[PDB]
């Protein structure tokens, strides 16, 4: 009978994982402050990685990778992509970005005055540099500014923007498992590049949207649309590139966060956020380190966390993931 | 030449000191009676082994050591053990009644009755020193004597030898071989009262030594004897530069200069490789590159923690054996790329290297196999603060209910010394955290 | 590190005598005091309990006290009765009539100074006296009333030595008189103030163990005292033999007692054996661990699942794997960790000693500081107030000069002790 | 990767490799504290003896 503690009550994904564990009859949940746990479903901030793996007689496992924030912070992801030789200054899949503080960005925006090319960026969106730079100083904290993708792929009927959330699970062995169910999070508003301050058709976040149910189109429909409208498949036109981006990011930070020879072990669920332009090119927007899941897919994905990340380490009495081979 | 005096305090300190002096004698060719056929300067010398051994007109080489325990059991084994010849009876100081795992009993009640005698014996060795460098103090954090008497001794040594360096070798408490439920209390109390009196302290977590013995020596349930022979190897790597010809870490002052830029943050992580079982018949001998790479594996550290998530302020490599500079720089070259090694901005990214050609000496019949090359890495990384966090958490758990506090108050300590010592620890963790982010 | 042993009244001298029989056999000392053993672990710590006499004989550091001569002539006739130093039989003639007031204030006070004279002559031959252990019951008059008088006076003369007791609690299942709850409540009031460590030996549990587990339909004090001497041997193993620990009474108090008044220990033993009949399959380390934590192996009739463990000591005896003992001990904690208070980290400590007790290859002794012990004091408190609310049987005590007030104080101290245990079981 | 301060001798050699440049209380106070602690023990103990005398 394995043991686990819960330290993030606000977690929909692990609210499910703990209910699944208890219902196998072979897991018992302890009080959050009891140190004799096998598994820590930990808190998001200041998780005590330094108190793990010092329990004699306890294999210990936690659902976060120490150091993985360097991927899941707008400003940290920029610094990691610009300074790691594995991810050249030119990734070809990351949008141009700079970390401006509020108390070399201008060198590039001026370049766009040469050809009067697109010059929309984001934090929030604007067209002149001053409009935005005054906004990062009005907020007070570090913002990151980034080239807005002025020609996104638009779903018809609707002429609508969208982003793709992929859920990636990385187990204690550093296997990279990409959940096969993605979600498109679409804008019900027809896209138009004239009024940015009306950011209902630009910001494609589910909340910001307070054709398809829940402004969410799963991979079944989207692959069918690509076949009918563009004569290609989701795998060929977009998913190859997504698997390449996931593998590249996670292979980059692997020496810094791997728990292979460590006295405790980590896995973590990531949500990768992508953006497909009109030439069927895939771009990486952000990496979310504590992602939520779509309602239809909570059952399948939380069960698969148990199978792959937890029961893999603590066994009990065809698959939903693609292994990204590195 | 400049002499060093070793002081061993309590059970852990005395037993580790015995392991070390046994090892020193094998490494310098001094037999259990203290005769050293190699010393042709009879009854004298300013050789660098005279840093640790004085000589009699009869040519006996006597450790510059004082052993002190508040009870007689342990030092009595020295007094009748195989190296009973080595020490002068005046060097072995014993009480009748020990500290009972109670910091305040060792520091206040019992400590107050023996501190003048011990400092009088310490003064007798200092008077045989032409230019004394300072002290190496061995002790547990956990014992009542180790924690409480050592912190009283460290205060007085500052008073009496204001100009002398003091180094610590400190055994950090592990539940797998622990003696007392209150060791977190004693650990914090002795750290708080000792911090400003110690220039450099090497913490050995018994948990880490224990797991190296199980993994790499294949010992099912390590004994103190297994732990101490491995610990004494590490101590020997660290002190070899004081006892041998060389140009790195030649006096105690150089340890501070090389490993401690900020004075409170004086706890370097030690990492040792290779640890090879002596029953392992076929052992492929490890290369310079392999043993150096192993210096960045947490499984080989004296304290388990993750240096990838801290920053370095300094780093020394200490090799014993068939090692030449070129292999070390080649090994360092390819490890710089493959590893997360972040130094603080106000420190150069670099390594001080020391090579001693005599390969490691191993106790005959012990557990460590002889090897052709070994390395001890000393790195001042903020990740060692993980150990402070663990201890302080355990202290907070007990002290919030004031569990066991009456044992300390009943020895004349005030409850407030607890929260004072804890607040100092709180500032210590905050210092590490500023430097390391 | 000499211990001075005192045994007082009928129960105290009966379990006292069994203790010295059992450990004497373990240290290889015969009934005439001569050592006839094989190992040297037997003699390394022999001085904790034995003084050495000319002729190289070993004489228990034991003072035998009673207000009646009856039981003590029984000891002197018993098998090992000749090993005791005869000057150390200190006894009166009146008895105490199962009356705490007689033992503590009238009869006992007449005799206590000559007991303290023997205690003093024993202490003055000690290199480093740890302190004292007293065997006694709380239900009669001598061990109860005079036993706690001795403790109060020993603490006045030796305020900085450890005071340790084995205290047999009364039970209606093995009951001599109706006034046992009065004597026990008055005694617990003294124990709470003046001892560092008391092993609560519940005649209720010894009876239930004899009846249910050992299948003895009519337990006697002989059947009970077999269980008591096996426990007493087990809990003192660390004092009498060498370990990785250099174990003594103060280190035990430091690690077992987080708050001064909560020093009442639940002892347990495994395997539970009836006297005479031996069984030939040694237990396995998994079995020892499970039984010694089983409520059925506890010598205080308290359910450990109704409280929490503040601290635990476990002492394994015999040839066994220390790896497997560490594994099984870590297994029982991590599996039932809710019954261990989380605010005392690592509150379970385990020792192994090579020499098993007589007639077993494997045994395990358990010492628990559990908040469940409040069940024992509640029980005695309910029996006390049932009579006391009608002042029943008080005249036996007011006739010796006692006031009702002193009963109200003792009851109220014992109820505070109960509330203090409930404080930390919820913490 | 810069190597510096190479010192050689018959026992071994030492040196330094740069991969990148940068970017007390008195005896009498002790004596008070200890003697204060011993007085607090004596107070506590005299209180016990006063109580036992009662
Ligand atoms: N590595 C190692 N650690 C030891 C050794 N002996 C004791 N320890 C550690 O020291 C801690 C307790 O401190 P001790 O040094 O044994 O106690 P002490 O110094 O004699 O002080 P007292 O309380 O008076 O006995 C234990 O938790 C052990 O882990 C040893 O020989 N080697
Ligand atoms: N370079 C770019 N070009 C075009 N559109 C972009 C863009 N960068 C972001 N967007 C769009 O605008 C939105 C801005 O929201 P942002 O990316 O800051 O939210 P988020 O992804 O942090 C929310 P959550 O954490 O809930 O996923 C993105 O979600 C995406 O739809
Ligand atoms: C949670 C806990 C419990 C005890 C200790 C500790 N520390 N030192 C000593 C103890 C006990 C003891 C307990 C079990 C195993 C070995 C020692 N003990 C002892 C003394 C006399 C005895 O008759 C029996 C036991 C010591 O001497 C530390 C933590
Ligand atoms: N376990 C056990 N309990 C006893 C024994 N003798 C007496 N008792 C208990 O002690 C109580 C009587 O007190 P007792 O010690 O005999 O009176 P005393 O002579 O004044 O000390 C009774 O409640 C019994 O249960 C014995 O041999 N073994
Ligand atoms: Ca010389
Ligand atoms: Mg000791
Ligand atoms: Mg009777």
């Amino acid at each position: 009978m394995y043991t686990f503690v819960v330290r993030d009550e606000n977690s929909s994904v692990y609210a499910e994982v703990s209910r699944l564990l208890l219902a196998t009859g072979q897991w018992k949940r302890l009080r959050k402050d009891n140190p004799r746990f096998n598994l820590m479903l930990g808190e998001r901030n200041r998780l005590p990685f330094g108190r793990l793996g010092h329990e004699p007689g306890l294999v210990q496992l936690v659902n976060y990778y120490r150091g993985a924030d360097k991927l899941c912070r707008k400003a940290s992801l920029v610094k990691l992509i610009k300074t790691s030789p594995e991810l050249s200054e030119s990734c070809t899949w990351f949008p141009e970005s700079y970390v401006i503080y509020p108390t070399v960005f201008l060198a590039a925006y001026n370049r766009r005055r040469e050809g009067r090319e697109g010059n929309v960026w984001i934090a929030l969106i604007s067209s002149e540099a001053s409009e935005l730079l005054d906004f990062i100083d009005e907020q007070g904290q570090v913002h990151v500014i980034q080239k807005y993708l002025e020609k996104p792929l638009l779903l018809e009927p609707g002429h609508r923007k969208f982003d793709i959330r992929s859920w990636v699970l990385v187990d204690h062995l550093y296997n990279i498992y990409l959940y096969r169910e993605g979600v498109l999070r679409t804008s019900s508003e027809p896209y138009n590049s004239a009024n940015f301050q009306d950011k209902t058709c630009h910001l494609t976040n589910h909340c910001i949207q307070k054709y398809e149910e829940g402004n969410e189109m799963f991979f079944e429909e989207f692959n069918q649309y690509l076949m009918d409208a563009l004569n290609t498949t989701l795998e060929n036109s977009i998913l190859l590139q997504i698997k390449h981006i996931i593998r590249s990011c996670l292979m980059c930070i692997e020496p810094a966060i791997s728990t292979k020879h460590l006295h405790y072990q980590s896995f973590q669920l990531f949500g990768f956020d992508f953006m497909v332009d009109e030439e069927l090119k895939v771009w990486l927007i952000e990496v979310n380190g504590a992602p939520a899941c779509a309602q239809k897919l909570y059952a399948e994905l939380c069960q698969g966390i148990v199978d792959v990340a937890i029961s893999s380490v603590f066994p009990l009495a065809t698959s939903i993931f693609i292994k990204l081979h590195h | 030449m400049r002499e060093c005096i070793s002081i061993h305090v309590g059970q852990a300190g005395v037993q580790i000191g015995n392991a070390c002096w046994e090892l020193y004698c094998l490494e310098h060719g001094i037999q259990p009676d203290g005769q050293m056929p190699s010393d042709k300067t009879i009854g004298g010398g300013d050789d660098s082994f005279n840093t640790f051994f004085s000589e009699t007109g009869a040519g006996k080489h006597v450790p510059r050591a004082v052993f002190v325990d508040l009870e007689p059991t342990v030092i009595d084994e020295v007094r009748t053990g195989t190296y009973r010849q080595l020490f002068h009876p005046e060097q072995l100081i014993t009480g009748k009644e020990d500290a009972a795992n109670n910091y305040a009993r060792g520091h206040y009640t019992i400590g107050k009755e023996i501190i003048d005698l011990v400092l009088d014996r310490i003064r007798k060795l200092a008077d045989q020193c032409t230019g004394l460098q300072g002290f190496l103090v061995f002790h547990s954090f956990g014992g009542g004597t180790g924690s409480g008497f050592t912190s009283l001794l460290m205060e007085r040594l500052s008073v009496d030898y204001g100009k002398k360096s003091k180094l610590e070798f400190s055994i950090y408490p592990a539940p797998q071989v622990s003696t007392a439920v209150v060791e977190p209390y004693n650990s914090i109390l002795t750290t708080h009262t000792t911090l400003e009196h110690s220039d450099c302290a090497f913490m050995v977590d018994n948990e880490a030594i224990y797991d190296i013995c199980r993994r790499n020596l294949d010992i099912e349930r390590p004994t103190y004897t297994n732990l101490n022979r491995l610990i004494s190897q590490i101590v020997s790597s660290i002190t070899a530069s004081l006892r041998f010809d060389g140009a790195l870490n030649v006096d105690l002052t150089e340890f501070q200069t090389n490993l401690v830029p900020y004075p409170r943050i004086h706890f370097p992580l030690a990492t040792y490789a290779p640890v090879i079982s002596a029953e392992k018949a076929y052992h492929e001998q490890l290369s310079v590159a392999e043993i150096t790479n192993a210096c960045f594996e947490p499984a080989n550290q004296m304290v388990k923690c993750d240096p990838r998530h801290g920053k370095y302020m300094a780093c020394c490599l200490l090799y014993r054996g068939d090692v030449v500079p070129k292999d070390v720089n080649a090994a360092i070259a390819t490890i710089k790329t493959k590893r997360s090694i972040q130094f603080v901005d106000w420190c150069p990214t670099g390594f001080k290297v020391g090579i001693n050609y005599q390969p490691p000496t191993v106790v005959p019949g012990g557990d460590l196999a002889k090897v052709q090359r070994a390395v001890c890495m000393l790195s001042n990384t903020t990740a060692i603060a993980e150990a402070w966090a663990r201890l302080d958490h355990k202290f907070d758990l007990m002290y919030a209910k004031r569990a066991f506090v009456h044992w300390y108050v009943g020895e004349g300590m005030e409850e407030g010394e607890f929260s004072e010592a804890r607040e100092d620890m709180a500032a210590l963790e905050k210092d590490y955290e500023e430097v390391g982010v | 590190r000499e211990i001075v042993h005192i045994q007082a009244g009928q129960c105290g001298n009966q379990i006292g005598a069994k203790f010295w029989e059992v450990i004497s056999d373990e240290h290889g000392i015969d009934p005439t005091g001569s050592y006839h053993g094989d190992s040297d672990l037997q003699l390394e710590r022999i001085n904790v309990y034995y003084n050495e006499a000319t002729g190289n004989k070993y004489v228990p550091r034991a003072i035998l006290v009673d207000l009646e001569p009856g039981t003590m002539d029984s000891v002197r006739s018993g098998p090992f009765g000749q090993i005791f130093r005869p000057d150390n039989f200190v006894f009166g003639q009146s008895g105490a009539g199962n009356n705490w007031a007689k033992g503590h204030y009238t009869e006992g006070a007449e005799l206590v100074d000559s007991v303290l004279d023997v205690v003093r002559k024993e202490s003055e031959s000690c290199d480093c006296l740890q302190g004292f252990q007293l065997t006694h019951s709380l239900g009669g008059g001598t061990g109860s009333g005079m036993g706690t008088l001795l403790i109060s006076k020993i603490r006045e003369e030796y305020p900085d030595r450890i005071m340790n007791t084995f205290s047999v609690m009364p039970s209606p299942k093995v009951s001599d008189t109706v006034v046992e709850p009065y004597n026990a409540t008055l005694s617990v009031h003294q124990l709470v103030e003046n001892t560092d460590e008391t092993y609560c030996i519940d005649n209720e549990a010894l009876y239930d163990i004899c009846f249910r587990t050992l299948k003895l339909t009519t337990p006697t004090y002989g059947d009970l005292n077999h269980l008591v001497s096996a426990t007493m041997s087990g809990v003192t193993t660390c004092l009498r033999f060498p370990g990785q620990l250099n174990a003594d009474l103060r280190k035990l108090a430091v690690n077992m007692v987080p708050f001064p008044r909560l020093h009442f220990f639940m002892p347990g033993f495994a395997p539970l054996t009836s006297r005479g009949s031996q069984q030939y399959r040694a237990l396995t380390v998994p079995e020892l661990t499970q039984q010694m934590f089983d409520s059925k192996n506890m010598m205080a009739a308290c359910d450990p699942r109704h409280g929490r463990y503040l601290t635990v000591a476990a002492i394994f005896r015999g040839r066994m794997s220390m790896k497997e003992v560490d594994e099984q001990m870590l297994n029982v904690q991590n599996k039932n960790s809710s019954y261990f208070v989380e605010w005392i980290p690592n509150n379970v400590k385990t020792a192994v000693c090579d020499i098993p007790p007589r007639g077993l290859k494997m045994s395990a002794t358990f010492i628990g500081n559990s908040t469940a012990i409040q069940e024992l004091f509640k029980r005695i408190s309910e029996q006390f107030t049932a009579m006391f609310r009608r002042k029943a049987f008080l005249h036996w005590y007011t006739g010796e000069g006692m006031d009702e007030m002193e009963f109200t104080e003792a009851e109220s101290n014992m109820n505070d002790l109960v509330s203090e245990y409930q404080q930390y079981q919820d913490a | 990767m810069e190597v510096i301060e190479l010192n050689k001798c018959t026992s071994g050699q030492s040196f330094e490799v740069i991969l990148k440049p940068p970017s007390d209380p008195s005896l009498e106070e002790i004596q008070k504290k200890l003697e204060a602690a011993e007085e607090r023990r004596k107070y506590q103990e005299a209180e016990l003896l006063k109580h036992l005398a009662e």
